[PDB]
């Protein structure tokens, strides 16, 4: 069982050294910057990736799955640290980089650098880059290797859900989704990054910044997110951008299949009907309380910043175009709660994906009618055909783990100094991978201590992860 | 050429030979298809071999099997190998008609016209709901024309009276009665009959306006808004998928993984599991606010004892689904508002194919001896006994009582002073039905 | 329909007001009191009690029993508010009053009076018997009426509770469980108060501690609670009178069935196993993190303090002997989130009954196991069969609504003006029937303000209800 | 396209891909499908509907297969009448629509292009082995003109023992050769280093017109069967008993009487029973130690098997049963049982000379275990083609494979090391292990033209 694990493991710290190239070639291409670490990381990954492998190039065939994928992200979630630590400029420590490490691949967006701005325009590419990898991680494993292990979170996910709609073949695995699914990421990275330009900014913050809407990671080369430059046209991008990556990239398989035939593939798809309506409500609502509030003098801007922050943080984007001055207290706790309901699912996004939200809706009201008629028979209408019992009962299981491990995790942060408001605070915004902080202008990652940062570290896996990926590991029964 | 000698097969071999139109049915049951051969010619078959069924078509099409598969192949086997005329055969499984018109609008399959019995039951128990308070709805061939039956209580508008006291005004959409059941046998109307208590008064209306007819009798009560059904089967789900979106349909089931596909199925219904007789389901779920309890289940001893009961509660009207048709009238009536019956609907659109140009065509209300028939009236005054001669100057044969004339599109109510024109579908009820070959004979025009 | 019920309603009020007999007749037979509101009220609701039900004693016979049981508490919650508005002594608004009445009556222990010791000691028997009142109607509803409904919270409960244990005689749904449940009430009332006697208190002192012990309660004649005499005694006979008082009620009925076989009928009962383990772990991880912080000079009182504040928080019957002043901030928290985990389902109870959590312990490792063997069947172990998958959804629809309402009664607290740590340490102490705020600085009632001391009495019912019971009222269909 | 995943659709789905054709099976049972998807393109199908039909076929367009359940076509003509699939080929069990395959399928009414028959497969097959007495199993090929004979080598026969190329040494009238060797249920190739072991499955190669020539010059040709006993009643039983009646002296043991009559009625010169298979009374009483070989044929394998053991043991010179699955055959045969026959791997065996007509390879009927026999044709001449011209002698054929025989338009030339094999030739081998065929099919096969 271990010796093939650790030749997929090797393998895949060589595939991340051939990604620090890239980034180099930036700070000579560039010379404001700083180059070196990547180089001296490329090979210092290359040699003690293929050192492991080299002794275990021996070919061997669920329990191996689940300890596969907690290696994917534990081993190059650490590898991606080292640049950090080697680099004098940031002047990070150990903890901080493992944390923006893991904050970067992980998709989250919780920094712990402070002005960014002026850091040089090397290791700025870098942070971005790591969301895409990420951005491109969860795409594969969510759709394709995933959903086989039994904790799919896509449509009806359950262990069976293979391809969803327009399902012909899919006979090869991660392989049929690895390479497919790319031409639809770097179509709509480019596709959005060419828009910056026409928006009008410079070609690093037009390209870099898509590598982190597309990704839904919420990084930026500016400390403020897209209030460097206010024009509705890069938040209208920026928004868009967003909610067409959010949903399903299965349902986004619309187009790769003679031609485009969209509208029927989107909208009959339940978790799409219900994303539109979950994020219009919240704008909407969002909009109506900062016009009785006139919290912005024209409402132009109160629509394109609502706009903006309701499709920023319930998918789970983590982009901050404001600082909720003239913002009730009220209105960012909202957000905040809004951020559980992430991104569609199949897609890069937050922690209860809509249906997992649809699914608890759905089952939640049901239980409200048969208190009235106990002998009549009910079912769940989401799909075509009503879900399973095991799907009913994976969802429910979902929310248990999920609010198990969300107030282990404050018990955790707590101890170690920080305020009960400050913990909810922080796991919610990183357990869901959102990044930024929220409530009444609060959390500030580099004042949270250090033994948190690793409590964070282990959160924003879980939610990376579906938490019960790394919750069995600790189980009698899978060892 | 039939294949059945069932009840189908049977009524039809009674009702269609009077000498008008000739046929061969087909039956391995000895025993039944001898007993048939009364009610002509049998040809004893084997499933729809070539031999028995090809052979009798040429030189010497209806199907009626337990089965639809079987009685596809035989409508095949005779329109591939002789190129058969017409071939109508029942099909019950749902799903061939769930993709009837890929499949038969296709023209692969060769049925010419098809007899689905679970849709036309419920298409019929939906014609009831439209009209309140009408317990039997006759149709006729002719679309136009139709009889709506009602019931005369103590305190209605039509207890008691003469019925030539109700001849007297002629408001807005008139009426007549056709026919007048009591005690389950026959009572022609005359005017001399007087309209007794719980008795079933067969109004005619032209098919277009029916609830106008009934209130202008004062019977069109409240519309119904809540149903109850108790059939999970063929009939129960069809009309489910008919009622939720229209009426408040509440639903029982006692086989729960068919009941779990009722709740897939219908998205607005609510489906329940429990027997018919459960009283608590019945007063836990308010049954003393239902407006109509169908009952369609397999057995009819089941259906009964359930319909009563929710009389009992009560339920506001009841109906059941008495599956041999012979029963009708002996279930309905009294405590039971109403009793369906598939074969004595299945036949009434077979009557209506079979008999298509013919002199009569056989109404659906056939119960006993007693059937209502439309004649049809061809050739100018030279070459006809009937034409252009009164209704009152007719000598028709006893029993028999014109009730109204279809001419063109046009419905006219019969009366005394009304003049038969030629190309006419005249609408009667015969109380004894040993008389068609008189009227089939009175009709029918002379040598041209 | 509506008629019948108002004749059920002006029964009760009939009834409620024999019983401001009770609290008058002692502000005359003591000499500290006043008598002229409880006798003011006495005539005035016995009118208005009478007044509706004689032109509608016309008797007639599901939907009944939900709009009966929301009533119970609205009307008789209302009418406990009058006494506090005519007295003059503690002059108080009225919504301060409705929510100290409210907080009697549901046994939530909530108050909004300051200095209530030199309070005249009329008035402070009604409030403590309020609880008692509430106390018996939680047990009478719990067990009989509000089981055959559709909300149980009771062993095995949907709808089809013959009790189990010794199911006999149970023909008279409510006839026989008011009248045998009574002797249970009053003879573990008076142990207890004669107990305090003997512990050396006053007999008022003694007697209105009984009924706020035995019931959850919370309420006291003192401003701090059971630090009026900080003697081991009083804290070791209250501890053991909440244990003994919060389990089910129908394990209590192992005394009046054929003597005293009690230990077969109580530990076969899987509830009352999960209660202990429970109570034990808290006390015993609420111990040690008290000696590891030498938060107390003698292990003895850190034992007393401890275990006293464990029993008298995880089974919601909120007394505070302390300050938690050498208690990390980190107890309080922990404590508060072991409030959900109230008393045994079927007595004077938490929020989530140890079922409830129970139920939602058993089935969440279910759901860790089947990820590893799929295709293996499992079952639940808690009673002597199986559960049906009826129970299994309504513990896991019972966890969704809870924390929906949770959500919006917060949302609905923070826009009142309120802070996010003061709304979730209000409504997680009202929805769970514990009157405390439970932070290092405490919430005192008295700050909240006028609107949200509606929306916590709204709240209040939601936990005193089984949550269903009053979020039906609401919906299409029951209407 | 495969309507099926059973045994019939999973032997061909493993059988058939060697990225040779390419096809798409439909199966409503997911637990099975992806299972039979490992043996390629699944269309999970509900009752042969159109949708599933002509889109998982018709438009991409390859031929159909239908193995489902039932007989009663139906999805055939779904695939005749709108959308025009060509080689169609159904299974088809009842009778009544063989016996009156003529009227039906002579008319060309029903779309079936190619017939499989199980009942008839069979029946035909099992009189091929009563006329060779001493066959335990005969092979066919898709070529009719080759034919495998499998014979059994005892104590006091003349194959035990001796030296393989010590029979090759004369050539008397017509020739043989052993392509496959069965011990044990295991498979042993034939070798010159090889001895013939007691209780051998020595399959000798044999042009299909003198089978029982060649079992006469090697002494195995025993006298003609007279005296037949079969045990089953049912659609096989009556087949058998309706073929054998004229030629042979038949019993036959049916406990069901309704059904004992009909056979009756249906057998002219036979001689129907009603009675148990296991009624030791019945099989002495009616002359059972004279019984030349005891078919058995029966619904319930554990029935044939513990009834054709008994009536060896009371003195039937052969027994035979029917293995219905046909995964077990090389398991329960030899020893006291000395034949065991399956339908599914005969049904299969049918299958595989349609789907492979044309192709590089033809899978025989001898499949059992990993083991098969396989026939393949070399195309082009010396140019196109490593294998043509080269002497058999000096082909590095994959691990296991040895020819047996090369067929050449009508005549049957066995293989000798000597041999020239020449172009458009269908050579006869044997394949200890079935994973090496894409070797085969890459060496046989011409290199582009
Ligand atoms: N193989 C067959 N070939 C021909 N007729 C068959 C065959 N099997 C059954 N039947 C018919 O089965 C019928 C009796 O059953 P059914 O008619 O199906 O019952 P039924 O349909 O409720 O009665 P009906 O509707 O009035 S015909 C007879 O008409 C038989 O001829
Ligand atoms: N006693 C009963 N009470 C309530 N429902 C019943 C009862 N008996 C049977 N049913 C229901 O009726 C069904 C019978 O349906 P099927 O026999 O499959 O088709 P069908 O309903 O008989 O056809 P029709 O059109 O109703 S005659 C059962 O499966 C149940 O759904
Ligand atoms: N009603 C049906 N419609 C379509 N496919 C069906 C149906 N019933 C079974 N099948 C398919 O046929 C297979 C099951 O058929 P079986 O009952 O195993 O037939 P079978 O006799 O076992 O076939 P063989 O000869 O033994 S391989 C599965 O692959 C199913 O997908
Ligand atoms: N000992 C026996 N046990 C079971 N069946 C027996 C036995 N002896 C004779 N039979 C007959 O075997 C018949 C089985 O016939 P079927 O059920 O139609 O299966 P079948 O496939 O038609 O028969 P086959 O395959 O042609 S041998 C039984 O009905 C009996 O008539």
């Amino acid at each position: 069982q271990f010796r093939s694990i650790i030749r997929i493991v090797g393998l895949l710290l060589a595939l991340f050294s051939v990604t620090m190239l890239a980034p180099a070639l930036v700070a000579l291409l560039y010379r404001d910057g700083a180059g070196v670490p990547f180089v001296t990381t490329f090979f210092v990954l290359l040699f003690c990736g293929a050192m492991c492998w080299f002794p275990n190039r021996r070919h061997k065939h669920s329990r191996d799955g689940f300890l596969i994928v907690v290696l994917f992200w534990t081993v190059l979630g650490s590898a991606g640290s080292l640049p950090f630590l080697i680099a004098d400029n940031p002047n990070i420590s150990v903890t901080d980089a493992f944390f923006e490490s893991f904050s970067a691949l992980t998709t989250t967006g919780a920094t712990v650098i402070v002005g960014l701005d002026e850091l040089p325009k090397a290791i700025l590419f870098y942070r971005q880059f790591l969301q895409w990898f990420g951005g491109m991680g969860i795409i594969v494993l969510a759709v394709a290797i995933l959903p086989v292990l039994g904790i799919g979170g896509m449509q009806l996910y359950r262990a069976e859900i293979p391809g969803p709609v327009k399902d012909t073949k899919m006979t090869p695995r991660i392989a049929e989704t690895a390479k497919a699914l790319w031409y639809i990421y770097l179509s709509l990275t480019i596709a959005c990054a060419v828009a910056f330009w026409l928006a009008g900014m410079t070609p690093f913050d037009a390209i870099s910044h898509s590598f982190s809407t597309i990704a839904i990671g919420g990084f930026s080369t500016h400390d403020a997110s897209m209030g460097y430059f206010d024009s509705y046209a890069i938040n209208l991008i920026t928004v868009v951008f967003l909610l067409i990556s959010a949903c399903n990239f299965t349902l986004h398989f619309a187009a790769f299949a003679s031609g485009g035939v969209h509208p029927k593939y989107y909208w009959k798809d339940p978790e799409f009907r219900a994303f539109i309506f979950i994020q219009v409500l919240l704008f909407l609502v969002c909009f109506l309380l900062l016009l009785k509030h006139h919290s912005y003098t024209s409402p132009y801007d109160a629509f394109d910043q609502a706009l903006f922050q309701t499709v920023s943080i319930s998918t789970t984007a983590g982009f901050t175009t404001t600082g909720f001055a003239d913002w009730p207290l009220f209105l960012p706790v909202l957000l905040l709660f809004s951020s559980f309901i992430g991104g569609c699912a199949g897609s890069t996004g937050g922690g209860m994906k809509v249906i997992r939200i649809l699914l608890l809706t759905l089952q939640g009201a049901r239980e409200l009618k048969r208190l009235v008629h106990p002998r009549a028979v009910y079912t769940i209408k989401v799909g075509g055909s009503a879900l399973p019992q095991r799907v009913v009962d994976a969802v429910w299981g979902f929310f248990s783990a999920y609010a198990l491990v969300f107030v282990v995790c404050m018990l955790g942060l707590i101890a170690t100094g920080m305020d009960e408001l400050s913990a909810f605070s922080a796991v919610a915004a990183t357990l869901n991978n959102l990044g930024p902080g929220l409530g009444e202008v609060a959390l500030h990652f580099g004042d949270v201590n250090d033994k948190a940062k690793w409590v964070l570290i282990v959160s924003m896996l879980f939610g990376r992860l579906e938490i019960f990926t790394l919750l069995i590991l600790l189980t009698p029964t899978f060892w | 050429i039939i294949l059945g000698a069932g009840q189908v097969g049977g009524t039809l071999a009674e009702n269609l030979v009077g000498e008008n139109n000739d046929i061969t049915i087909v039956d391995n049951n000895a025993d039944r298809l001898r007993e048939l051969q009364d009610k002509l010619r049998v040809v004893n078959g084997h499933a729809s071999h070539p031999d028995v069924l090809h052979e009798a078509g040429a030189q010497d099409l209806v199907a009626v099997t337990n089965t639809d598969e079987t009685n596809m192949a035989a409508c095949q086997v005779a329109f591939t190998l002789f190129n058969t005329p017409n071939r109508v055969a029942r099909i019950r499984s749902p799903e061939y008609l769930a993709e009837k018109e890929a499949l038969f609008k296709s023209g692969a399959i060769p049925v010419d016209h098809l007899i689905a019995p679970e849709e036309l039951v419920t298409s019929y128990i939906e014609r009831l709901i439209q009209y309140p308070g009408a317990l039997q709805v006759v149709s006729f061939a002719e679309q136009k024309v139709s009889l709506v039956a009602v019931k005369a209580y103590y305190g209605g508008p039509l207890v008691g009276n003469a019925l030539s006291a109700l001849r007297e005004h002629m408001p807005h959409i008139d009426t007549r009665v056709a026919a007048i059941f009591r005690q389950g046998r026959p009572i022609r109307p005359q005017g001399t009959t007087i309209i007794e208590a719980d008795d079933e008064v067969f109004f005619v209306a032209a098919s277009n306006h029916i609830r106008s007819v009934m209130s202008e009798l004062q019977r069109l009560e409240k519309p119904y808004r809540r149903i109850m059904i108790v059939g999970g089967g063929n009939i129960g789900a069809s009309l489910a998928k008919r009622l939720e979106q229209t009426y408040s349909v509440k639903l029982i089931e006692r086989d729960y993984q068919r009941a779990e596909k009722l709740s897939e199925q219908l998205e607005n219904t609510i489906v329940f599991c429990g027997d018919a007789a459960d009283q608590e389901l019945l007063t836990e779920e308010n049954i003393d606010q239902v407006d109509v309890f169908i009952a369609l289940t397999n057995e009819d001893e089941t259906n009964i004892m359930s319909a009563m009961l929710a009389k009992r509660m009560g339920a506001k009207k009841v109906m059941v689904l008495i599956q041999r048709g012979a029963y009708v009238d002996l279930v309905q009536g009294g405590v039971i508002d109403v009793a369906i019956s598939p074969q004595q609907a299945t036949i009434s659109a077979l009557l209506t194919h079979v008999r298509r140009a013919d002199i009569v065509n056989v109404s659906s209300l056939r119960r006993g001896a007693a059937e209502a028939i439309e004649a049809v009236a061809h050739g100018d005054e030279t070459t006809s006994k009937v034409v252009g001669r009164a209704i009152g100057d007719i000598k028709l044969p006893p029993g028999t009582t014109i009730g109204a004339v279809v001419r063109g599109e046009e419905v006219l109510i019969a009366h005394d002073r009304t003049v038969i024109e030629q190309d006419d579908h005249v609408v009667m009820f015969l109380v004894d039905k040993k008389y068609v070959p008189d009227v089939e004979a009175l009709f029918q025009p002379s040598p041209f």
